[PDB]
């Protein structure tokens, strides 16, 4: 329906398109992110459409840089372009300033694109709609391990433990407890895998999901292979 | 310079109800014959024929453009493009790129099919049209051809006689020129028929 | 198939409703102008009534000068007319700059009509609700003399010459009076004072108020002085007193 | 120019234009592509042999690159305008890097175009879902599938076109890992024919091996369709 | 800037905007034109809105160049656009080919603007149908373009209000071997038969192309035939 | 219906409804008044404060446009800011291209022309503010008014705002032929206090500016101790 | 304004593009034209409107390019149009420009399948951008090329094209379909092909004793090459025979018409 | 090239040579340098023939478009303004020195445009290479209010001074006379250099030039 435009305001003040695009997020796969003094952890459920897909092609966890990972939810068609944008901006920040970009700067550079929607072209070409995707960036820079979140609004927010996608409501319930500030990375592993176990219709299998971890001292991104996830489930 | 790079010379003469256009054969690179069997003539229909001269790459580019445009004309307008319209067309084409000029110097000859009127033209490289009543000539052997023709040509020549004067002028004029020769090719076109003749020249 | 009258489209019976409603905007402000041409001059009279008595009686006008030689009156929606003049003035300068002569009057009327037809074709623009009348005197050829000219352009672009035009509120009664007056005499043989008397009589026949001098402004172009210029009230009073008999 | 937003969010978070394109896909001709051990095969529905089409052959599996073939499902004109873009991209890539385009990069570029369509002004999404098969320069057969939504994904035996879920969920429980070159041609027919009419002249098959892709001729296809129909009728006699 | 289209197909397959435009292009004054082995005759009817219109200045027979004429029937302000572009395309041809443009190319060029406006963005179709006439190297011609963009090579036609009867009369009084003055007479005669009063030299306007040129008839020349029919 | 949704739609009686609705928004703004006193001009505006913490000098509606011309925008303040910026671009050009101060009537004509280019297009909305241009160029004191319709008119004394009729009935009885600015800054200021209702808005304040010979023909704000207290 | 946007290029709830369906339904009322692809030529036979007593023909010199229904796209490509007449001319000019620019670049006659694709991409382009109506016209291209000999393609007002051996578009085209697929064999000469055409044409507009004012025929075959001036490019191999698209007059159809109605009465006498 | 223009009693008289040389060689012996602009405006041109013909044809089509628009005869000030605008826009790269002359309701008009764009309105003007040798005559023989016969004698004499004393001019005299009504263009008004020493018509009986192979094509 096209009665109200792409830029109209609702009587409650929130733009219609961004209010609808946030609703499309709860239709996607869930995802997590836990920040800890040792590192940050990103867990997600691939939610394959069939048993035939080679699952390593629908990786919900994309590497943006050797120290910056990003997990998404919603419609994974757009999130790929946000990730290419973050990769280009991070490589530029390494080419110009000769040092790893800061995670908050990557999130800023992502929202800077995600806001540029409208209809009247004129000078610059715009997006005809917001991205129906809520990213989740995690990384390790000098400010320690950091987890940032992004909405289709263009609004970036630093967190400590967040959940996006469908089963995020009960995920925040599991969050309010079972999470102190100074946990161990293994504790984060157990907690995240438990959450995934709790809020998914499928059965948690080492090939079903995907987990990535970024450790502080190493300072590198370390995507887990199914066997390592099996090692976590066996605990 | 740049116009005498590829050599070549073309010359057209008007008879009573006919005309003959003749060109040399040589293609070289400013001294050295690349090939000895390239004529300069292009026939667009049974009453027009033109020959280009200048740089060879620009000869070919301009011939492609002129053929594009002539076939486009015969499609849009269901009829054979006449002589005068053709000459004015290529004049406008040449003057368009006036500061990026083509290095050709075309030589058009044409005849009215039923009317019987002959029409010669020879533009400069920047589009200046120049239509005489007797003959035109262009190329490296311009001055020599002018000299031979202004002495050999006379008003009311017939075809089998006009071909003689044309052949003799082209041969004697390319003999005193180092960038032309190797025989010649002539086309004598009348109201009723068009004839092509290869003319034995010095293999010098 | 529902609206048919909110943009520039044809309605089933073959009409452009936006150009049919733009004729109701000219007759809205209640003004009425009459332009006439005698043997030697062109006159244009307009109602210039400021019912408010705090307003400067010399600020709001209807007569504008497009070129030193061509003037115009603008009947209808007051701002529109103003804007239109600017366009006309622009077209003069371009012309004056590009061809080196001052722009003829028929050329200006034709171009200002064309500009009006463009708005009645694209969906975006709104048609100018103003009936423009350009008056002037043009060079007549084969004898060199100056011949008077009156040209009208409508919101649709129906440019046309005239012998005497009336525009605005109750313009039909004015045209009827002018037609009845013409059936007897020959307008292209009258002199300036008679012509102005006929124009004022037509205007006082169309509204029926016996106008005074300060409610009408009169502009004139004469073979003697070819420039457009407006005539003072000391002259209009002389025609009012003469019509009074 | 005209760049009004067309694909906009519905009051439930559903892109009506994308769902409507994915509906126009379901009304097309099917296409089943399966992945074998050392060769990948693709089968297309070849609408009909109407006794009026030119006796000359025209193919329905398009050669996007010397080693990458494509088979679409959906609207035909947009399919051609997408194949042309892909063929231009392969040749630009093997001009800026001297290296032949892998399959995966081509799938990513085509899915990028698909998705850019659903986020541009004045353009509706392409109504095509494609299956892209091929070999890298080190063997490694790859088989990918894109959607009008732009979400590409690598499969192992995929079907597109009408009755999509039926064929997929049928041939997922009958796909053995690591088939042979003559297994695939049998497994491609036996699964595709579960949706097509028994007519044997509306099937067009392609096998694709390392540095060699050849189409299976009419009698070659008949030899296998008879074996397939016999196995199916045997499975039926086993049902009852 | 309203880049979308106004005219669009309908379930029945009709560009119904074009039907409205062709009705709007048949409500104007009546014009007509006839052919003869010696030339073409165009005859319009200057319906004066009032006795104060200066019948000298309103015109319905437009010269396009030394060899082409025109007349319309519909919205005058629309026909001004087509006349202004037609004269430009007639001069651009003499500029590049140095030859009087043939009529067929002229109509193909101005029938290409009708179609460009029936398919552009944010514009409505034109509402005027022309009557082109003139000479070229292969004889005399009389075409009749339409708002939909089509054009036809008539031999005697009539457009406007009162066309279905004017063309009916023209069916009967036409002859394959007509000279030129016969054509002028029959044009004026079929205009009178449909004239609401009696036509004067300033109530009509005819143009007759003879042997190289269009030459709109003057007031005295037009009179010389009016008081002879 | 829909015939009153865009600026490019004539009503059945040839009225552009959107501009009447625009003028309706000016009819509801704070009061302003102005007098052209044959040796200078005086504009005086009512500022209705919605808050008693507002610093004096906020939401001043009288803006200088050139040395000698000023604009008082009765109506929507943001749109008045656009018009003031456009008038400033028009006045700086004549001081740049033509080496001369812009004549008052020309400035009013240009401001009206700019206000009217927004009531022809389907993609704009008419300005919701009426301007009062007070200029004193080498052609004498000039006071013009521009309505959202784009129509300009020169006055001797003009009244705008919510209370426009009763505040105009005050200006009929001034002389305007012998009236001097030095007393007009008292007269108009008292007129606004007489017309101002105080059981609707608890906070209000009068701000007045003038351009005459005493200020070196420059448009400035009145000296603070020249407005009567109430 | 954006509220009166008809939105031509949108997907309807069932993936159908309404404007393209309406264009198809528009073409159905246009004139029927059929085209049969034989082994030594290809024929296009269509029906043009009833001739008013006052119609004239533009006295065109060299009348072999444009008839009333069939047109020439290049020396070796003819086409026939069905649908909105004045819209077909824009695409026809575009196709002429395309088939001339390829010859400007490569100096070889463009093959039918290349052009048929290059002017269907244009027809599709409007179905996806711009937001304006699509070209409501359908083609029948016939021509000859060294790649596949006599070809014959058919176009939809949506960009898709298809190669046919004998096709028909316009009024009652479902009838001519069932009739052409009924009788067409590979071993059919050109003159027997033309007999198949008119025969099934008269049946589609229901005329016994086919008429010669309401029919237009255009044949595309190979004639022996004509202007081979080998002495002006001694390294240019000119083929011995060149294709020529030719539109049939009254003097040369009447012989083929009297045999068509004669075959009609032959296959009619044997109905009892 | 040598072009002269003389304003006489009623109208103007323009004259020019006919020889056109393409780089120190006489290309054509009877070229025409008095172009046409309007029924009452002629325009001689000197310098590069390309630009002289191009700009003249351009503004000659523009004036025709314009007088179809307005309906009046075209004024020479309009042609002069168009020409000078176009020429000055190109900084003299369009090297055509023009002599533009016509008749209006304002009487005759004769102006000259330098290739840079500057114009002068004079009683008589001369441009070209032999513009110094021709002007020398007009200064010595121009009296005011000359009759048509005197203006034509004077223009012919002023041209025959450039014909004989300049290498880049000659072989004929083109003289056009413009009045208010008519415009008569006589081409061969004077041909001083007559055809002397008749041709000998060398005889070559057809066949003397050997031919290898011939393809005749009947039509």
């Amino acid at each position: 329906e096209y009665d109200r435009g792409v830029n109209t305001f609702s009587p409650e003040g929130r733009i219609f398109q961004i209010e609808y695009a946030v609703e499309a997020i709860k239709l996607g796969s869930t995802s997590l992110g836990i920040r800890t003094p040792e590192g940050v952890v990103l867990a997600a459920e691939k939610r394959v459409p069939s048993t035939l897909v080679v699952p390593s092609s629908m990786s919900k966890i994309m590497e943006v840089d050797s120290h910056i990972a990003a997990v998404m939810s919603g419609m994974v068609a757009d999130a790929r372009i946000l990730v290419e944008h973050a990769r280009v901006e991070s490589q530029n920040h390494r080419f110009t300033y000769n040092e790893p970009m800061s995670v908050e700067s990557c999130t800023l550079a992502t929202c800077d694109l995600s806001i540029q929607f409208g209809e009247s072209g004129g000078r610059r070409k715009l997006m005809s709609r917001p991205f129906g995707v809520s990213l989740l960036i995690a990384g390790v820079d000098e400010k320690g391990p950091q987890l940032w979140q992004t909405d289709p609004s263009g609004t970036h927010t630093r967190y400590d433990a967040q959940a996006i996608g469908g089963g995020a409501e009960a995920a925040q319930s599991v969050f309010t407890e079972r999470y102190h500030r100074n946990m161990t990375l293994e504790e984060g592993e157990t907690l995240a895998v438990d959450i995934l176990k709790q809020v998914m219709e499928d059965q948690l299998s080492p090939e079903n999901i995907e987990v990535a971890v970024v450790r502080a001292d190493d300072g590198k991104l370390h995507m887990y292979t199914p066997t390592e996830i099996k090692a976590i489930m066996s605990r | 310079s740049i116009m005498a790079y590829s050599g070549g010379s073309v010359m057209a003469m008007a008879g009573k109800e006919c005309f003959v256009i003749i060109s040399d054969n040589r293609l070289g690179e400013q001294l050295k014959t690349i090939s000895t069997e390239v004529p300069k003539l292009h026939v667009v229909n049974d009453s027009i024929v033109y020959g280009l001269t200048g740089l060879r790459t620009d000869q070919q580019t301009f011939a492609n453009k002129v053929q594009f445009r002539t076939e486009m004309y015969k499609l849009r307008e269901e009829r054979d493009i006449t002589g005068k319209a053709f000459a004015a067309m290529i004049t406008s084409m040449l003057y368009e790129a006036r500061f990026g000029p083509w290095f050709v110097e075309p030589v058009i000859g044409s005849i009215d099919k039923s009317t019987g009127e002959v029409y010669l033209c020879a533009t400069d490289l920047i589009g200046a049209p120049c239509e005489p009543e007797d003959y035109v000539c262009a190329g490296t052997a311009a001055e020599s051809l002018h000299g031979m023709c202004e002495a050999l040509w006379r008003p009311g020549m017939s075809p089998e006689e006009l071909f003689e004067i044309a052949a003799q002028a082209m041969l004697s004029a390319c003999d005193r020129d180092s960038l032309s020769g190797y025989g010649a090719v002539a086309m004598i076109v009348t109201k009723d028929k068009v004839t092509t003749r290869l003319i034995k020249g010095r293999k010098d | 198939a529902g609206f048919d009258k909110y943009i520039t489209v044809f309605s089933p019976e073959g009409s452009l409703y936006q150009v049919e409603y733009a004729f109701k905007a000219v007759t809205y402000p209640g003004l009425l102008t009459v332009a006439i041409r005698c043997k030697d001059a062109v006159l244009v009279v307009t109602q210039h009534l400021i019912p408010d008595r705090l307003m400067r009686p010399d600020s709001v006008t209807a007569l504008y000068e497009v070129t030193p030689n061509i003037g115009c009156c603008m009947t209808g929606r007051a701002p529109d007319g103003r804007a239109l003049v600017q366009r006309a003035r622009e077209e003069a300068s371009d012309y004056q700059y590009r061809y080196g002569v001052e722009i003829p009057i028929a050329v200006l009327a034709k171009r200002m009509g064309d500009k009006a037809q463009v708005r009645t074709q694209q969906a975006g623009l709104r048609p100018m609700g103003v009936v423009s009348t350009f008056i002037g005197m043009d060079q007549s050829d084969q004898d060199g003399s100056l011949k008077p000219q009156i040209y009208t352009v409508d919101p649709a672009g129906w440019t046309g010459g005239h012998i005497a035009c009336a525009a605005g509120k109750k313009q039909v009664e004015a045209m009827a009076f002018l037609e009845k007056r013409q059936k007897s005499t020959e307008l292209d043989a009258l002199t300036q004072k008679e012509a102005a008397m006929i124009a004022l009589a037509a205007l006082q026949s169309a509204i029926g108020t016996a106008v005074k001098a300060k409610e009408v402004e009169v502009g004139r172009c004469t073979a003697a002085n070819p420039a457009f210029q407006r005539v003072p009230n000391s002259e209009v009073e002389e025609w009012l007193t003469a019509v009074a008999e | 120019s005209y760049d009004r937003a067309i694909t906009v969010f519905s009051p439930d978070g559903h892109l009506f234009q994308v769902e409507y394109a994915q509906e126009a896909v379901k009304k097309g001709l099917a296409a089943v592509g399966v992945l074998g051990s050392d060769s990948v095969v693709i089968a297309v529905e070849k609408k009909s042999a109407v006794k009026l089409q030119d006796s000359r052959t025209i193919r329905k599996i398009y050669k996007v690159d010397a080693n990458i073939y494509l088979a679409f499902a959906g609207l035909s004109a947009d399919a051609r305008v997408l194949i042309n873009k892909a063929q231009l991209e392969c040749q630009r890539f093997s001009l800026n890097y001297e290296d032949t385009m892998d399959v995966d990069m081509l799938v990513r570029y085509v899915a990028g175009v698909q998705q850019k369509s659903t986020q541009s002004g004045g353009s509706r999404p392409f109504g095509v879902a494609t299956v892209i098969g091929g070999f890298n320069e080190d063997g490694k057969p790859h088989l990918w599938k894109t959607d009008p939504s732009g979400m590409c994904s690598a499969w192992r035996a995929v079907a597109i076109g009408r009755h999509d879920q039926t064929v997929i969920e049928y041939m997922e429980k009958s796909y053995k890992d690591g088939m042979s070159r003559d297994e695939c041609v049998h497994f491609a027919i036996k699964s595709l024919l579960e949706v097509v009419e028994s007519g044997s002249r509306n099937i067009e098959l392609l096998v694709l091996q390392y540095k060699e892709a050849r189409y299976l001729t009419e009698e070659e296809l008949q030899k296998f369709v008879v074996e397939v129909e016999k196995e199916r009728e045997e499975e039926a006699a086993a049902k009852k | 800037e309203a880049f979308y289209g106004l005219t669009t197909f309908s379930p029945s397959g009709k560009l119904i905007q074009i039907e409205y435009a062709t009705t709007a292009a048949g409500k104007g004054t009546t014009a007509l034109g006839v052919k003869a082995t010696d030339g073409v005759v165009i005859a319009a009817k200057k319906k004066a809105p009032s006795t104060l219109v200066d019948a000298s200045s309103i015109q319905k027979v437009f010269v396009l160049d030394e060899h082409v004429g025109c007349t319309y029937s519909g919205m005058g302000p629309d026909c001004r656009v087509l006349i202004d572009s037609a004269r430009k395309n007639c001069q651009q041809y003499k500029l590049m080919y140095n030859e009087p443009i043939p009529i067929s190319q002229l109509v193909r060029k101005i029938s290409a603007i009708y179609q460009e406006f029936t398919q552009s963005g944010g514009v409505r179709p034109f509402g005027c149908s022309l009557l082109v006439a003139g000479v070229d190297a292969n004889g005399y011609h009389l075409y009749q373009v339409d708002p939909s963009g089509t054009f036809w090579a008539w031999k005697a036609t009539a457009i406007g209000t009162g066309s279905p009867d004017a063309k009916a009369f023209l069916e009967k009084r036409y002859t394959v071997d007509m000279e030129l003055e016969d054509a002028v007479h029959t044009a004026l005669l079929t205009l009178k038969e449909g004239f609401d009063g009696q036509m004067t030299s300033e109530n009509t306007q005819v143009g007759r192309v003879v042997e190289n040129r269009f030459e709109i008839l003057s007031v005295d020349q037009l009179r010389d035939y009016l008081d002879q029919i | 219906s829909g015939h009153d949704q865009s600026t490019d739609v004539f009503s059945a009686e040839g009225r552009v409804f959107q501009v009447e609705y625009a003028g309706k928004a000016v009819d509801n703004s704070s009061t302003a008044v102005a007098a052209c006193c044959k040796d200078g001009v005086v504009v005086a505006v009512e500022k209705v404060h919605t808050s008693r913490m507002l610093e004096k000098g906020s939401n001043n509606r009288i803006h200088a446009v050139d040395r000698q011309a000023g604009i008082c925008i009765c109506g929507l303040l943001p749109d008045g800011r656009a018009i003031v910026s456009r008038a400033r671009q028009e006045a700086e050009n004549s001081r740049d291209i033509f080496a001369t101060p812009i004549r008052g009537s020309v400035l009013a004509n240009r401001v009206g022309e700019f206000m009217h280019a927004y009531t022809t297009h389907f993609a704009y909305r008419p300005f919701g503010c009426s301007a009062i241009i007070a200029s004193y160029a080498d052609d004498g004191p000039q006071l013009f008014v521009s309505d959202p319709s784009g129509t300009v008119a020169g006055y001797y004394g003009v009244a705008l705002g919510k209370a426009k009729t009763v505040a105009k009935s005050e200006l009929e009885k001034l002389d305007f032929s012998s009236l001097t600015c030095d007393e007009a800054v008292g007269k108009l200021a008292s007129i606004l206090h007489e017309v101002h209702d105080k059981q609707k808005d608890k906070l209000y304040e009068v701000e007045v500016a003038w351009v005459c010979d005493k200020s070196d023909r420059k448009f400035v704000h009145v000296p603070a101790d020249m407005v009567p207290a109430e | 304004s954006h509220r009166y946007d008809s939105r031509t290029t949108t997907f309807s709830p069932e993936g159908r593009l309404y404007q393209v369906e309406y264009a198809v339904e528009a073409i159905q009322q246009a004139g029927t034209v059929i085209g049969v692809c034989t082994k030594d030529g290809v024929v296009l036979a269509g029906e043009k409107m009833v001739p008013h007593p006052l119609f004239d023909s533009e006295s065109m010199q060299d009348k072999n390019t444009s008839g009333e229904k069939m047109y020439k796209i290049a020396e070796h490509i003819g086409c026939s149009v069905a649908g909105v007449t004045s819209d077909a001319y824009a695409l026809l000019n575009y196709a002429r420009l395309s088939a001339l620019r390829h010859q400007y670049t490569f100096q070889e006659p463009m093959a039918i399948e290349d052009l048929c694709r290059i002017l269907c991409d244009e027809k599709q382009l409007y179905t996806q951008y711009g937001g304006v109506r699509p070209y409501g016209v359908s083609f029948l291209l016939v021509g000859w090329d060294r790649y596949y000999g006599y070809q014959l393609y058919s176009t939809e007002p949506s960009g898709d094209y298809s190669a046919w051996s004998a096709y028909a578009i316009g009024q009652n085209d479902q009838v001519a379909h069932a009739l052409l697929k009924k009788d067409w064999h590979e071993s059919m000469t050109l003159e027997d092909g033309m007999l198949l055409a008119l025969r099934v044409l008269g049946k589609t507009m229901d005329t016994a004793k086919i008429d010669l004012d309401r029919v237009e025929v255009a044949v595309m075959r190979k004639v022996p090459a004509s202007n081979i001036d080998q002495l002006l490019d001694p390294f240019k191999h000119h083929p011995k025979t060149t294709p020529r698209f030719q539109i049939l007059t009254r003097s040369e159809l009447k012989p083929h018409a009297e045999r068509a109605d004669q075959a009609r009465e032959a296959e009619e006498k044997a109905e009892a | 090239t040598t072009i002269v223009g003389v304003v006489y009693r009623d109208g103007v008289v323009l004259g020019a040579d006919t020889r056109a040389t393409e780089g120190s060689i006489v290309a054509d012996k009877r070229c025409r340098k008095i172009h046409y602009m309007a029924p009452n405006i002629m325009c001689c041109g000197a310098g590069t023939s390309a630009d002289t013909e191009a700009v003249t044809n351009m503004v000659s089509s523009h004036l025709a478009l314009h007088r179809l628009e307005t309906g009046k005869q075209s004024r020479v000030l309009e042609a002069l303004t168009l020409l000078k605008r176009h020429l000055y826009r190109y900084q003299g790269h369009v090297s055509a020195a023009l002599v533009l002359g016509g008749v209006d309701v304002e009487g005759p008009f004769l102006a000259t445009i330098a290739p840079h764009g500057s114009t002068d309105r004079l009683p008589f003007v001369t441009m070209g290479s032999g513009s110094i040798a021709a002007m020398a005559q007009l200064e010595a023989a121009y009296k005011d209010n000359m009759t048509c016969e005197e203006a034509k004698e004077l223009v012919a004499s002023a041209i025959r001074k450039g014909i004989f004393n300049d290498p880049y001019s000659g072989t004929q005299v083109d003289v056009c006379v413009i009045t208010k009504d008519k415009t008569e263009l006589t081409i061969g008004y004077d041909k001083p250099n007559e055809r002397m020493y008749p041709r000998q018509e060398v005889l070559l009986p057809p066949g003397t030039t050997p031919v290898l192979k011939e393809e005749i094509r009947q039509l």
